[PDB]
């Protein structure tokens, strides 16, 4: 159960990061208009 | 359009509130007085608060035959002393 | 001379009369004047609404039986209450109701001024208060001026709880009591323990503060770290990644704070169904678990006094009728109220022991003021009707009693549902605006028909 | 470009068959974990400790269900509001026997429908549409919240939390019923107004736009081939439509702006389904419906019934059957 | 020229209410039962009916209020004013459940009004007559459930009352002793009409935010014209993002509105189809192999053996008042009841 | 039916003496009863001992008798269990915990006839309701 733990954890985690770094990659410019916005 | 008057030109008309202040509060006045004056209970045949039960009884006045129906309530009526 | 002469209309702003508001976007006067005079409707309903609970305030019944909402946070922060939460002085309940009333109508006179008298645009009257919202600096500047007045606000907690007569404490020793707060909590371990915590059974994140100590320590935390990132904002701009990031413009910091508020609302929602210490069940009723946990200290309390062993009675299922294991083998109330074994109670803390409820105390240490607050928990369980007639749906008609509690955390579920609808609508529009399509699409330049095939 | 770059191209990519973006990262490792747990138990896992008496409920079809009474159990009143992951079990038989499917099943679930929701914002961004899609979608989200968090988080326990099952939810109303008279709530009441209103609507819409379609087929053809993919022009006359509404009721209760219309069709069922979630998430608190028990009483001082007392009755038998051995105190109070 | 020619005329006219021939159906009925229901609810008992208050005047609400069916002993008699029940004696007739038997015929008669309209108008502007179509699913469910129902039962006193909480007390008597729930043909009703629901939601919300930008307002509602030509949003982008978010998508826009049509229409007549069983006690009431499990085995307990259980509880504690021509006494010792509850 | 002063009479002592009260009294009671009492005794039963309640027969066979008006004023002052064994003034609202009680404070003697006059007369309204619970409802 302890490694079921971790390995969830680590795989959470994993996705988590994926989602803040990926909205933090210059999210807003990714549209079919207007790509300068900061 | 269809060929009548707009209602928003007849509902912001003199003529129309001069008609309708006179109507209105009678109307409504009327339907006041079919109550307060207990007409409503008669036409209809709703019982009022002292008319549910006789005295004593607990039990409800249940129609239970159809062709005696008018006469059963007539009975439950003449019930209520 | 004419009707549409005016800048207010659909055919100058774009808006129609539905989305009004919407054409204050770039109008920093008026939509200042919005604002100050939204503030004082805020102030007039919490001026307005504690004198109208004081005019219908019996201050011998409890609060909760009275549909009181205002006074009982009043009542919390220590003013116009003794032991037990007996109202001891109104009088404080009426500075408080006169003074925001008052108050209100100098946000609304000033509010008035700005919406329709005053400069229309701010910014050639002054660099100071004018604003362009796309100004990165003067957003943030903004930002830290009202992250100081918070930071201030939260020390005029820390302060009253301090120096200036204390808060209601539920959990004081020998009873319910105001008391003074001598030694706040300062240790982070703890403050920030509370923000680490599982939302869930048992833990309940900052839901599960218990004493006076932490609530204020982390107040004096929030005053500062408000303060200090107040400061901060003051002087620095956005860094390239946050630039890079963000959305810059009106509507998209409206849906910022749009989510942030519903948020807190889904927040305050659960603190007032569960917390019974910053939440007071003497003033805002029992909590759905108090109350459950009380009916079953109400029988166990009867039936042991008609000689049940209560530790030993086996029910139904075969569970303990009134004592049973959680399922980490505390001793527990048994029937349905398992599920709340989490539930920390001042009337019920001296019979638990370390093993949890303890069968000696039980039998023994049973307080007849423990007895009538167990009886009185258990009667007003916050169930009750729309119309307020209280108690479970099949309940006849006799008793007028909502808790404070459901209208509370109803009222908070509703309006932070639609505040997250709110942050959708507009974080959706300013991103769409921001790009130049929240019109719609271009007839002569359609994306997709740019783009290849699915299949 | 860096592989990172590539990565992030290729997650917001217009051109994958199904789209997956920021949200799709997190919502497709939950939804298949939701939907894997749960098809594996609603087959095959043994009865749940549901109300926490030691009364095992069999929701599997290898373990006596069909399609119709089969469900995944709620976890066990014992557990309560308690975080119940696999690993805080001695054993999956463990496990088994206090509902852990049905939290990992439910909290996979709801994070993996949230991102659904905010994916629909994301592809909207990415395909310069205007973003409100996921606005109506938040009502049958909400909806799927109320009934497996909202109200267990009110009432203390997930084993009140709606089971995954057909004849579980109807369990689920009956109890409802019986505790917060749910049906003589407004906001219940405007989720109906809101479904039946939506169908109403629905066929209505659905008639009138194919009551006028233009004649572009013979007899022998389906009338649908006369609408292509894509052409510029419009497939029916709103003109007749509306012409045809006009008259059916008067003028100006017909809707001759289709983005009007299109955004009542929206509005009417999201807000009642709306409403409807605010229902069971404010009946979570407790703050239940409408009580006219005993509310018409006679000069003497004889209640005088009303369909409301009847109502009443039914909720009672409801009430002293539910959970038949779970209560040992008078009060059911939550 | 010739009287008939001359009537069709006027009767067609282009005025701001419509008229037709269907009209002389249409709007004496409909006015009749819907006046019948104002005039019962806010005036008439059910005291002799079913020992209820159910009018205003008697202190209900507008949730509690309604127009109450006949008592048992009237069985399905028409109940005319004139009838040998009433004998053309308004009061009685009222206190006799007569306005229920008025406002269900009348009723009928004005929705077949409402659809002969519908197909009437269909025909005089040349549109086809899908509307008129679609209204064959609320006839259906009026007819099965208003009609049919209680004619299967032992009177009209089962069909629903006209209220709000009356119709409440239907449901759950439907629940209690039909097992209502457990119908596959009420499954399917209740699919038409969450999914009538759903595509309602999503196809408004779909063509509201894949709108081409037609005006420079931010409010886009006035950016279109009822004579413009072309689509005022884009079925190209709607289908792209659809088939990328759930896999499928509309390329149809006939076939979409013709779908709309469909799903809320065949759910409403398969739910008729369910009602009209249950008229004959024909229900979906239980699994016998559960039946015979559960009777052996007394460790097995699933959703469905709860259910029953719940029904049980219904009936028992509901029928005495429901059901007062039944005289039902139930002594409390045999009540079915969980424990303490 | 109507609330006549028949209904009103009910036994003021054990003695066979009587009080008629007025219908301003009635429902006067009803309403401190509903204030006071009804968060568990509402219907005539009782929430938090739900094997006594408030029954015209239950309180003939309490000790000292309760079916009478100076009975029930008696037991608002004074309250004991059933047998007359043990005073509970301590965990039952009365004049003499008033304190602790707060809703009992201001109770006037006229104020406990009425309350006691209500606690006689809904039974003879009501019936098997007073007293009955959910069973009668
Ligand atoms: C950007 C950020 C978004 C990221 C999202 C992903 C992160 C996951 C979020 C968590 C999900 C919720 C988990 C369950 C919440 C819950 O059980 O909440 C309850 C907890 C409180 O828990 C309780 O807290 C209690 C604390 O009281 C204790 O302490 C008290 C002290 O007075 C008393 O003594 C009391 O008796 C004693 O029990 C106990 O611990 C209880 O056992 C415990 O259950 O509240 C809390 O943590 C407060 C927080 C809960 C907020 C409510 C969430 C509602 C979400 C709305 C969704 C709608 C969306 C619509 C879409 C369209
Ligand atoms: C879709 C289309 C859209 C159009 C909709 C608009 C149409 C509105 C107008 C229709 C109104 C018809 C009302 C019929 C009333 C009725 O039936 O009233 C019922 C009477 C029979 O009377 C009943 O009879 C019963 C049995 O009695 C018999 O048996 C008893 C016991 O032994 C005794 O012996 C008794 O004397 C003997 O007569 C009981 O006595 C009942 O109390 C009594 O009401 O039949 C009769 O009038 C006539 C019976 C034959 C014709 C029925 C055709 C119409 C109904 C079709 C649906 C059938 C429902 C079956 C369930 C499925
Ligand atoms: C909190 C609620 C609120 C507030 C503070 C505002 C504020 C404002 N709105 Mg918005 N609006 C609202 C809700 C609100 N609105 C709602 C609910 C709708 C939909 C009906 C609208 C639709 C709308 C439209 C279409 C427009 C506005 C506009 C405006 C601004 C100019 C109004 C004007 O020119 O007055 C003219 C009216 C008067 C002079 C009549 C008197 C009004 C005063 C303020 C009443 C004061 C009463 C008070 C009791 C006085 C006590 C004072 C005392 C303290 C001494 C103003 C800042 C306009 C705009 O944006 O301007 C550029 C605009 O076009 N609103
Ligand atoms: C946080 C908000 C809040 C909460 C929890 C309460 C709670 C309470 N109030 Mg107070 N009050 C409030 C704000 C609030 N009020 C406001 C804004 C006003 C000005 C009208 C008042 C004025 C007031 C008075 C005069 C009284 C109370 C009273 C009460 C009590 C009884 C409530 C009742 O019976 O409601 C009945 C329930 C309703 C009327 C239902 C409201 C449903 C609304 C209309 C729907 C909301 C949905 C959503 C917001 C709409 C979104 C639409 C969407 C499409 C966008 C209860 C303690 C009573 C009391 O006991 O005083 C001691 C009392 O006499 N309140
Ligand atoms: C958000 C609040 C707010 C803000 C940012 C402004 C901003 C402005 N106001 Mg407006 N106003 C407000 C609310 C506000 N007002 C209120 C509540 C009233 C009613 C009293 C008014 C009545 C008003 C009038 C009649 C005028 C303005 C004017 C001005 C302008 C210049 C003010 C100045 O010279 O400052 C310098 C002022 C000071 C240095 C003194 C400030 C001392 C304050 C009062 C005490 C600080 C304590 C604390 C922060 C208060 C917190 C209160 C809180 C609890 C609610 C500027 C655009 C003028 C204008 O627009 O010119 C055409 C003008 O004639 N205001
Ligand atoms: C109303 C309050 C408020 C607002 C609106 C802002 C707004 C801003 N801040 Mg400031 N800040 C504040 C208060 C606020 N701040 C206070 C009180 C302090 C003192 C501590 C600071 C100190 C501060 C610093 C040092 C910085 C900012 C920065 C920024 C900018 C970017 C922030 C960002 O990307 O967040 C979004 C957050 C992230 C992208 C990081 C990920 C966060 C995780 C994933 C969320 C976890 C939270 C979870 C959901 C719930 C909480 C529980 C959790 C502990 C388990 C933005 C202008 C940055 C800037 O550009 O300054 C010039 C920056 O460097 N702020
Ligand atoms: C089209 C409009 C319309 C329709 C379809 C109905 C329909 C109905 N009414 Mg309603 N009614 C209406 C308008 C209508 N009403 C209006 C305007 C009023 C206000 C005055 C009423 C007031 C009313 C009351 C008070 C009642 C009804 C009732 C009824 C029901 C029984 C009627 C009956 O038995 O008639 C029998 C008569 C006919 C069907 C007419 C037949 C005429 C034939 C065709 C003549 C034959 C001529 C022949 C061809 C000649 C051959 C010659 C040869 C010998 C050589 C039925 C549902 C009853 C009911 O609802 O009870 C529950 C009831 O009590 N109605
Ligand atoms: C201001 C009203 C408060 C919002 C309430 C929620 C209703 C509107 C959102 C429904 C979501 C549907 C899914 C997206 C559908 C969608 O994409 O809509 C699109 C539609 C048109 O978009 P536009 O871009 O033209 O306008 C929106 C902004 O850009 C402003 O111009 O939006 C609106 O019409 C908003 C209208 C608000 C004005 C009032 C709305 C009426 C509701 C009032 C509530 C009364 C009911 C309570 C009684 C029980
Ligand atoms: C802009 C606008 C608006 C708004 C407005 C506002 C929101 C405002 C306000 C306002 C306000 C917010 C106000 C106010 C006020 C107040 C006042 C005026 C006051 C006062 C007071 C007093 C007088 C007092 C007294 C007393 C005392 C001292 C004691 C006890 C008793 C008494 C109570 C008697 C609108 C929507 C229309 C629209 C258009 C624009
Ligand atoms: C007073 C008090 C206290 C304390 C408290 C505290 C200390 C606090 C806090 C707090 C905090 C410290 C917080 C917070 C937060 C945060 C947040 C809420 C966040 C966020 C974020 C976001 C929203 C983001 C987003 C994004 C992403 C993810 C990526 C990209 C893009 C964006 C940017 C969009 C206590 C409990 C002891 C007790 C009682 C009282
Ligand atoms: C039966 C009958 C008859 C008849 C009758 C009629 C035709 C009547 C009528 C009637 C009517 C025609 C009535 C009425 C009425 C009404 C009412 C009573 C009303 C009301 C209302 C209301 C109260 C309102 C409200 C509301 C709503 C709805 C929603 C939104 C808001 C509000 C809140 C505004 C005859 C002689 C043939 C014969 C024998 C029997
Ligand atoms: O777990 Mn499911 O159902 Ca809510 O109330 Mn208490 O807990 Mn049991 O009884 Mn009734
Ligand atoms: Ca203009
Ligand atoms: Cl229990
Ligand atoms: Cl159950
Ligand atoms: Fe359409």
């Amino acid at each position: 159960m302890e490694t079921l733990k971790i390995t969830v954890y680590i795989v959470v985690t994993f996705f988590v990061l994926l989602f803040v770094f990926g909205f933090l990659s210059g999210d807003p410019a990714r549209n079919p208009k207007r790509k300068d916005l900061e | 359009t269809t060929g009548e008057r707009p209602f928003s030109d007849i509902i912001t008309s003199v003529r129309y509130w001069v008609i309708h202040s006179i109507t209105i509060p009678a109307l409504f006045i009327a339907g006041w007085l079919f109550v307060s004056t207990g007409l409503a209970y008669d036409v209809f045949g709703t019982p009022r608060p002292d008319s549910y039960y006789a005295q004593e009884q607990r039990s409800i006045p249940l129609v239970t035959d159809r062709f005696e129906a008018k006469q059963q309530v007539e009975t439950f009526l003449e019930q209520l002393k | 001379n004419s009707i549409f002469a005016t800048n207010r209309d659909q055919e100058s702003s774009g808006f129609a009369w539905w989305a009004g508001n919407a054409r204050l976007i770039n109008l920093s006067g008026k939509l200042l004047g919005a604002h100050v005079a939204h503030a004082g409707l805020i102030v007039f309903w919490a001026g307005a609404m504690t004198l109208f609970e004081l005019a219908h305030f019996i201050p011998e019944k409890p609060m909760y039986e009275q549909g009181l909402i205002l006074i009982p946070h009043i009542a919390t922060l220590g003013w116009g209450v003794g032991p037990g939460g007996e109202v001891v002085d109104t009088f404080p309940f009426f500075v408080v109701g006169v003074v925001h009333l008052i108050s209100s109508a100098v946000l609304g006179f000033g509010g008035v001024y700005h919406a329709i008298r005053g400069p229309e645009t701010l910014e050639e009257y002054s660099s100071f208060f004018g604003y362009d919202w796309k100004d990165k600096n003067k957003m943030t500047t903004i930002l830290g001026f009202h992250l100081i007045v918070l930071g201030i606000g939260a020390l005029l907690l820390v302060a009253k709880a301090m120096f200036f007569g204390g808060l209601y404490d539920t959990w004081a020793p020998g009873g319910g009591d105001v008391r003074v707060i001598t030694n706040p909590t300062l240790d982070p371990r703890v403050i920030f323990g509370y923000l680490l915590k599982s939302p869930f059974g048992g833990e309940g994140w900052i839901v599960s503060v218990n004493n006076l100590e932490d609530v204020v320590g982390g107040h004096i935390w929030i005053g500062l770290i408000c303060i200090a990132g107040g400061i901060w904002h003051i002087l620095t701009t956005p860094f390239g990644w946050a630039r890079r990031a963000f959305i810059w413009s009106g509507e998209a910091y409206l849906s910022y704070s749009l989510g942030a508020l519903s948020m807190m609302g889904f927040i305050a929602t659960c603190f007032v169904w569960f917390n019974n210490t910053v939440y007071p069940s003497e003033f805002y009723g029992p909590t759905g678990p108090e109350a459950s946990q009380a009916q079953a200290m109400t029988f166990l309390i009867r039936d042991q006094k008609l000689g049940a062993n209560v530790g030993s009675a086996q029910g139904p299922t075969g569970l303990g009728k009134y004592l049973m294991r959680s399922p980490t083998g505390e001793i527990i109330f048994g029937g349905e109220t398992m599920r709340f074994w989490d539930f920390r109670g001042p009337w019920l803390e001296p019979l638990r022991g370390p093993n949890g409820l303890d069968l000696n105390k039980i039998k023994n240490d049973i307080q007849p003021w423990q007895e009538r607050r167990a009886a009185e928990y258990m009667t007003h369980a916050p169930l009750g009707s729309l119309n307020s007639v209280g108690g479970v749906a099949t309940e006849i008609n006799s008793v007028n009693f909502v808790s404070p509690r459901s209208w509370l955390a109803t009222s908070h579920f509703v309006l932070a549902f639609f505040f997250l609808v709110g942050h959708l609508w507009h974080a959706g529009r300013a991103r769409a605006a921001a790009a130049g399509f929240e019109k719609g699409i271009d007839r002569e330049s359609e994306p997709v028909l740019s783009m290849p095939s699915l299949d | 470009a860096n592989l990172w770059e590539r990565f992030c191209n290729w997650v917001t990519s217009t051109d994958n068959r199904l789209y997956v973006g920021w949200f799709g990262v997190i919502m497709i490792p939950t939804l298949l974990a939701a939907t894997i747990c749960f098809v594996i138990a609603f087959i095959a896992a043994p009865p749940v400790d549901i109300d926490g008496i030691r009364e095992p409920v069999s929701g599997s079809l290898l373990y006596g269900n069909n399609i119709i009474t089969g469900a995944v159990v709620p976890s066990s009143n014992a557990i309560g509001l308690h975080f119940y992951p696999i690993w805080e079990a001695a054993s999956l038989d463990e496990w088994l026997y206090n509902g852990g499917p049905y939290q990992l099943i439910i909290f996979h679930f709801l994070l993996g429908a949230s991102c659904y929701m905010g994916r629909q914002w994301e592809l909207s961004y990415r395909l310069g549409m205007r973003p409100w899609i996921c606005v109506a979608y938040s009502a049958p989200l909400a909806s799927a919240f109320a009934v497996f968090l909202i109200y267990p988080i009110g009432q203390g326990s997930f084993s009140d939390g709606m089971p995954l099952g057909i004849s579980g939810t109807f369990n689920f109303m009956i109890v409802f019923q019986a505790e917060h008279n749910i049906l003589m709530h407004p906001f219940h009441q405007l989720g109906v107004a809101g479904v039946f209103g939506g169908a109403l609507f629905c066929a209505m819409h659905g008639s009138l736009v194919t009551s006028s379609l233009i004649r572009e087929t013979t007899e022998t053809e389906s009338a649908n081939y006369g609408y292509k993919f894509g052409q510029e022009e419009e497939t029916y006359n709103i003109v007749a439509a509306h012409g045809y509404f006009g008259r059916l009721i008067f003028q100006y209760a017909s809707f001759n702006n289709s983005r009007s219309l299109h955004f009542f069709l929206a509005a009417w069922p999201v807000v009642g389904v709306w409403f409807a979630a605010l229902g069971i998430s404010t009946m979570a608190f407790n703050l239940n419906g409408f009580n006219f028990n005993h509310s018409v009483i006679d000069a003497k001082g004889n209640v005088i019934n009303t369909w409301a007392d009847i109502i009443n009755r039914a909720n009672l038998g409801m009430e002293v059957m539910h959970e038949r051995n779970a209560h040992n105190f008078p009060l059911d109070l939550a | 020229r010739g009287w008939f020619d001359i009537l069709d005329d006027w009767l067609k006219r282009d005025r701001f209410v419509f008229v037709g021939w269907s009209g002389i159906l249409l709007f004496p009925c409909a006015y009749l039962a819907l006046g019948g229901w104002l005039t019962g609810t806010t005036f008439v008992t059910s005291w002799y009916t079913h020992g209820l208050a159910s009018s205003y005047l008697e202190g209900c609400n507008f949730l509690t209020v309604a127009v109450s069916t006949p008592a048992n002993s009237m069985g399905h008699s028409l109940l005319l004013l004139w009838g040998p029940e009433a004998q053309g004696d308004f009061t009685r007739w009222c206190q006799l459940g007569g306005l229920w038997t008025f406002i269900a015929l009348h009723g009928a008669f004005g929705l077949i009004g409402f659809m002969l309209r519908q197909f009437e108008i269909a025909r005089l502007v040349g549109v086809r007559p899908y509307n008129a179509i679609a209204f064959s699913a609320p006839i259906a469910v009026f007819v099965s459930v208003f009609l049919i129902y209680p004619l299967g039962q032992s009177s009209w006193f089962f069909a629903p009352s006209f209220g709000v909480a009356a119709i409440f007390r239907f449901l759950l008597f439907f629940q209690g002793f039909h097992n209502w729930t457990l119908n596959p043909f009420h499954m399917m009703g209740v699919a038409g009409v969450l999914g009538g629901a759903l595509l309602c939601a999503i196809h408004g919300a779909t063509v509201e935010n894949t709108l081409f930008q037609d005006g420079e307002g931010a409010s886009t509602f006035r950016a279109f014209n009822p004579t413009q030509a072309e689509e005022t949003y884009s079925m190209v982008t709607a289908n792209r993002f659809w088939s990328q978010i759930f896999g499928i998508a509309f390329s149809n826009k006939r076939w979409l509105h013709f779908f709309m049509l469909f799903v809320p229409v065949t759910g409403l007549w398969m739910s008729a189809i369910g009602v009209v069983g249950l008229a004959l006690n024909l229900r979906s009431y239980d699994f016998i192999s559960q039946e015979i499990r559960a009777a052996e085995d007394p460790e097995f307990e699933t959703f469905y053996t709860k259910n029953l259980l719940l029904n049980e509880g219904i009936r028992a504690w509901m029928a005495p008042q429901d059901q007062p021509h039944e005289n039902f006494v139930f002594p409390e010792e045999v009540l079915p009841r969980g424990n303490a509850l | 039916a109507e609330l006549t002063p028949e209904v009103l009479t009910v036994p003021l002592n054990s003695e066979g003496k009587t009080i008629t009260l007025t219908e301003k009294q009635y429902l006067e009671g009803k309403r401190l009863f509903q204030y006071a009492c009804a968060s568990c005794h509402v219907g005539g039963i009782t929430k938090t001992n739900p094997s006594l309640d408030l029954r015209t027969e239950t309180l003939a066979l309490a000790t000292p008798p309760r079916d009478n008006i100076e009975g029930l004023v008696d037991y608002m002052k004074n309250p004991t269990t059933y047998d007359g064994e043990q005073e509970i003034a301590e965990v039952h609202p009365s004049l003499r915990s008033a304190d602790i009680f707060p809703k009992m404070r201001n109770l006037t003697e006229k104020d406990l006839v009425a309350i006691a006059g209500h606690i006689l007369v809904e039974p003879k309204i009501l019936g098997d309701k007073w007293g009955g619970g959910k069973v009668y409802y």
